[PDB]
């Protein structure tokens, strides 16, 4: 989950055609490659602010804690025993 | 009369394939209900 840790800024992708000669993934977008890295959510909204770039923001999805019992695995009365092991 | 010569475990040598399945099946009157979880299975 390192990945996971920082918020990130990108921008739309514009059109990627075929080069006539190679077949190579020719562009015309200069930002195609930029991905800015950020610590928090409001020092990204600052920075697309402070440079005129219009922006939406998807909030941080964290996993919501999960309930783990090992013992769960062979109950006497539930359906949450495993069939195998 | 006291007899430490003898091996009195003579039975074995008259067991057959179904011995234990069939001493299971003549001990299947003398037990108690079974205990139930309230399911048929963990399936269901």
């Amino acid at each position: 989950v390192n990945n996971t840790k920082k918020w990130k800024m990108e921008f739309d992708t514009r059109e990627r055609w075929e080069n006539p000669l190679m077949g190579w993934a020719s562009t015309a977008d200069p930002l195609s490659n930029l991905v800015l890295t950020f610590s928090t959510k409001e020092d990204a909204i600052a920075f697309a602010e402070k440079n005129g770039w219009s922006y939406d923001v998807e909030e941080r999805k964290v996993p919501k804690p999960k309930s783990k019992s090992y013992g769960a695995n062979f109950s006497w009365n539930k359906r949450t025993r495993v069939s195998t092991k | 009369p006291f007899d430490n010569t003898t091996y009195k475990n003579l039975q074995h040598h008259d067991y057959s394939t179904y011995t234990f399945l069939d001493l299971n099946l003549d001990l299947s009157k003398f037990r108690m209900p079974q205990p139930s979880s309230g399911r048929e299975s963990p399936r269901h």
